[PDB]
């Protein structure tokens, strides 16, 4: 249920190798697959040679917790996956960013997780890795080769990322109300204050649902509602050569608008496709990616539809009492 | 709040030779140091971010290299364009807090100071000012001493001097010594001299005119 | 495109306030901090702060915290750093710049504003005297330009209007008094000087005293 969406894990054979800028969502989503966006992050941000995800690609990241909903549908977004994509940016941690206590760290060459205001991430150079606290990069001679597996990579967090329908400032503030009403005790989080307490403790461990709207900073939740509505809109679907991988940008649009190749059920339904006497030799094929839909989230008597929905730790001071 | 460490404070080299600066943080900055080459009069222009990427448009000659608390950065070959303050920035924490820079000069082959005096202008004498001005141009080392005759009497009071940078071209420097007497002083006395103390020739350079 | 336009010179009394304005532009102004960092003449920089112009949130560094305020509008894109009960250890160079990974580029980037010149003094603004040297021959020729008894900084001193460039050496202006003397000399060759004009052209903007002067000879 968890495997690639559209691309079986890379072998990488040379560290050195560019990284391209692919223009195609079934392009892009196939970078997502082998783990090429943290490499490219890694590359960019932390003295990083070569890949991550050496043979088990996305579907083999480390997550905390491992208990994991939204990993077993491939096709749900991580923050990661997001800013491949454009549609968030997980920064680099500087001196500022929390390390939250939990994940096994040791051994890690990038872990992020959601923050109250954004995403963060944090790498480690060329064959250096996580010490187990993750405070630390020190030198690991296990990881260099420069291809490393899944498991040097950590997404924290059960998060879920896609398109977002954007909510006016007011009403962003009407959910920020809720939140804080709902958490009173709640002082700062991750160093953003979010209640004013004179009065606070060192920052603890917080796990809270949450969803990010596109605002000044996420909006933690408790009682909420959750709803999967399946949109089949055309980020819902992948094409591909199936074996040649995914297709051009001119061909993934010629299949999304023109109704003209392979497909399966859903995208046959919904953007028409053509069986037999296929016109071109080598045609493209779409088809729907695994996960439960899109997330509207109901919270604060309204409904939201986030940038992202996620049940992850992050750092909080408690007020005191 | 973290102290960035600079050494050296100076490095004198010739253009080819290959510079390293060293930039110890007093505790952990990632790889968040970025090193910034500054010449005279500009603003500091970022060479190397993340403690060991060139910044676009960067030569390769500049490169950076640290992860913690030691970074490098060097130049493999110096290039006489490359007179300017280098220095570190941490911004891991902030504040964010600069090493203290690395002054790099060239060293380089000797010359002799073109010498030139200038007696003042009929538009200072007209308002009772009287400047003698010396230039002594693209001469190497820095080190250089101008004395001021009047009639071959030495003088020190009403002597300004100036000192330009580093050449970035030739690596010379070169030297502005300004003598403002009134104008009445100066119309009594007819030899005013400009004498230059500098290591290349075994006799002072002097050049002089005479006039009241 | 990517501009920090920086607000001019400023000569302020001492016990005075100044503000200082950088007007960001080329790029979105409330991605990125705005750091202003103060250059004393021949130091190094000090990093005096940060500010997140979302927010108008500042960290400064702790020997700055009550010389300066920091503020942006939005609506401007300008970040403005307000330097109270101002001493002569406040005259220096304040540049704003932006730095850091440009996640929408997917580049780092690092700007900076032109520089603003601020000196803290009481000393009346005045404008220069403009003297010609001619060398009252040889192979080479060195004329030169005495500019004398000006203040503030700057003065700008070009040759025919910038388009003698090479050869020149314009000096380090010296404070004597509280005036500045500034020097620069030009070397040609001997068949260029006496035969075609050499004029220095010398603006000194804070007594809007602009000023050619031909080095004709003796
Ligand atoms: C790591 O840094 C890489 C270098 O910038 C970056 O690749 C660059 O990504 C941008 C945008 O994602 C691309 O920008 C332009 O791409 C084409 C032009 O060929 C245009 O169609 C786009 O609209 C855009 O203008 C760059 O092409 C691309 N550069 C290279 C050399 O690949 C990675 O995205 C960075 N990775 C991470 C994780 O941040
Ligand atoms: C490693 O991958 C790279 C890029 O695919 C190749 O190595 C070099 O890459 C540079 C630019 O990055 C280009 O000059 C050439 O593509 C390569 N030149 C040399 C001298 O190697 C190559 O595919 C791999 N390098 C190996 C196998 O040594």
């Amino acid at each position: 249920d968890s495997g690639p969406i559209i691309c079986a894990g890379p072998i990488h054979s040379n560290k050195s190798a560019d990284i391209p800028h692919l223009l195609g969502y079934s392009e892009k989503i196939c970078q997502i697959d082998r783990l090429i966006h943290v490499s490219s992050w890694l590359r960019n941000h932390s003295q990083f040679q070569g890949y991550v995800g050496q043979r088990g690609g996305r579907s083999q990241v480390s997550y905390y917790p491992a208990e994991n909903s939204y990993s077993r549908w491939s096709g749900l977004l991580s923050p990661c996956d997001a800013d491949w994509l454009g549609m968030l940016v997980v920064k680099k941690a500087k001196g500022s960013d929390m390390i939250v206590p939990g994940p096994s760290y040791k051994g890690k060459v990038f872990f992020e997780r959601p923050t109250f205001d954004g995403y963060v991430g944090w790498g480690c150079g060329s064959g250096k890795s996580r010490t187990e606290s993750g405070e630390l990069c020190s030198s690991d001679s296990g990881t260099s080769s420069g291809l490393l597996p899944s498991n040097r990579v950590l997404w924290i967090g059960d998060v879920a990322c896609q398109p977002m329908t954007p909510i006016p400032e007011e009403t962003f503030l009407e959910l920020k109300s809720f939140s804080q009403s709902e958490f009173p005790d709640i002082c700062k989080i991750d160093g953003i204050v979010f209640n004013q307490c004179e009065g606070e403790s060192l920052p603890q461990p917080f796990d809270v649902a949450w969803m990010d709207v596109g605002h000044s900073h996420k909006i933690i939740m408790r009682e909420h509602k959750t709803k999967w509505v399946q949109e089949s809109s055309s980020k819902d679907f992948v094409c591909y050569k199936e074996g040649t991988g995914p297709c051009s940008e001119s061909e993934e649009k010629t299949c999304k608008t023109s109704g003209s190749c392979r497909g399966d059920m859903q995208f046959c339904k919904v953007a028409g496709c053509e069986h037999g006497e296929e016109a071109s030799e080598a045609k493209c094929r779409c088809s729907l990616v695994h996960k439960p839909g899109e997330v509207v989230v109901s919270y604060g008597g309204m409904r939201v539809r986030p940038k992202c929905y996620g049940f992850s730790r992050m750092m909080a001071t408690l007020e005191v009492n | 709040d973290v102290v960035m460490t600079q050494t050296p404070k100076f490095l004198l080299v010739s253009a080819g030779d290959r510079v390293t600066i060293t930039c110890k943080a007093s505790q952990s900055v990632s790889n968040d140091v970025a090193w910034y080459q500054q010449k005279p009069g500009q603003s500091p222009k970022l060479l190397i971010y993340y403690a060991s990427y060139r910044y676009t448009g960067v030569p390769d000659r500049f490169t950076g290299s640290g992860y913690g608390t030691d970074f490098t950065f060097t130049i493999s070959a110096v290039q006489a364009e490359d007179l300017a303050v280098y220095f570190c920035q941490q911004n891991y924490n902030s504040p964010y807090t600069f090493g203290g820079g690395t002054k790099l000069e060239i060293k380089r082959a000797d010359a002799a100071p073109t010498v030139s005096i200038f007696p003042p202008s009929s538009e200072q004498l007209t308002s009772g000012g009287a400047s003698v001005v010396c230039f002594l141009n693209n001469f190497y080392p820095k080190d250089i001493n101008v004395k001021w005759k009047i009639d071959g009497s030495e003088r020190q009071n009403g002597v300004l001097n100036s000192w330009t940078d580093q050449d970035s071209k030739d690596s010379t420097y070169s030297m502005s010594s300004t003598l403002t007497l009134t104008k009445d002083e100066y119309e009594r006395h007819n030899s005013y001299t400009c004498e230059a103390t500098h290591k290349t020739s075994t006799s002072p350079i002097v050049k002089s005119f005479n006039r009241g | 495109e990517v501009q920090l336009q920086q607000s001019g010179a400023e000569l302020v009394k001492p016990g005075a306030s100044v503000k200082l304005s950088c007007k960001a532009s080329g790029y979105t102004f409330t991605s990125h901090y705005m750091y202003w960092v103060k250059q004393r003449p021949g130091q190094g920089p000090e990093w005096i702060g940060e500010i997140n112009p979302t927010n108008g949130g500042t960290k400064f560094n702790e020997k700055f915290k009550s010389k300066a305020t920091l503020t942006v509008d939005k609506s401007s894109s300008t970040a403005y750093i307000q330097l109270s009960s101002l001493t002569s250890e406040d005259s220096a160079v304040y540049y704003c710049s932006s730095s850091g990974y440009d996640y929408d580029g997917r580049a780092y980037f690092d700007y900076w504003g032109q520089g603003t010149t601020l000196t803290v003094s009481s000393a009346k603004t005045t404008p220069p005297s403009v003297y010609p040297l001619a060398p009252g021959t040889n192979s080479m020729v060195t004329l030169g330009c005495l500019v004398k008894g000006y203040f503030p900084e700057p003065v700008t001193v070009t040759w025919n209007s910038g388009s003698l460039s090479s050869g020149v050496h314009t000096f380090p202006a010296v404070l004597q008094s509280d005036l500045y003397t500034l020097s620069s000399s030009v070397t040609v060759p001997s068949s260029t000087w006496p035969s075609e004009t050499v004029t220095c052209n010398v603006a000194h903007p804070a007594s809007s005293t602009k000023v050619d002067k031909k080095i004709v000879p003796r």
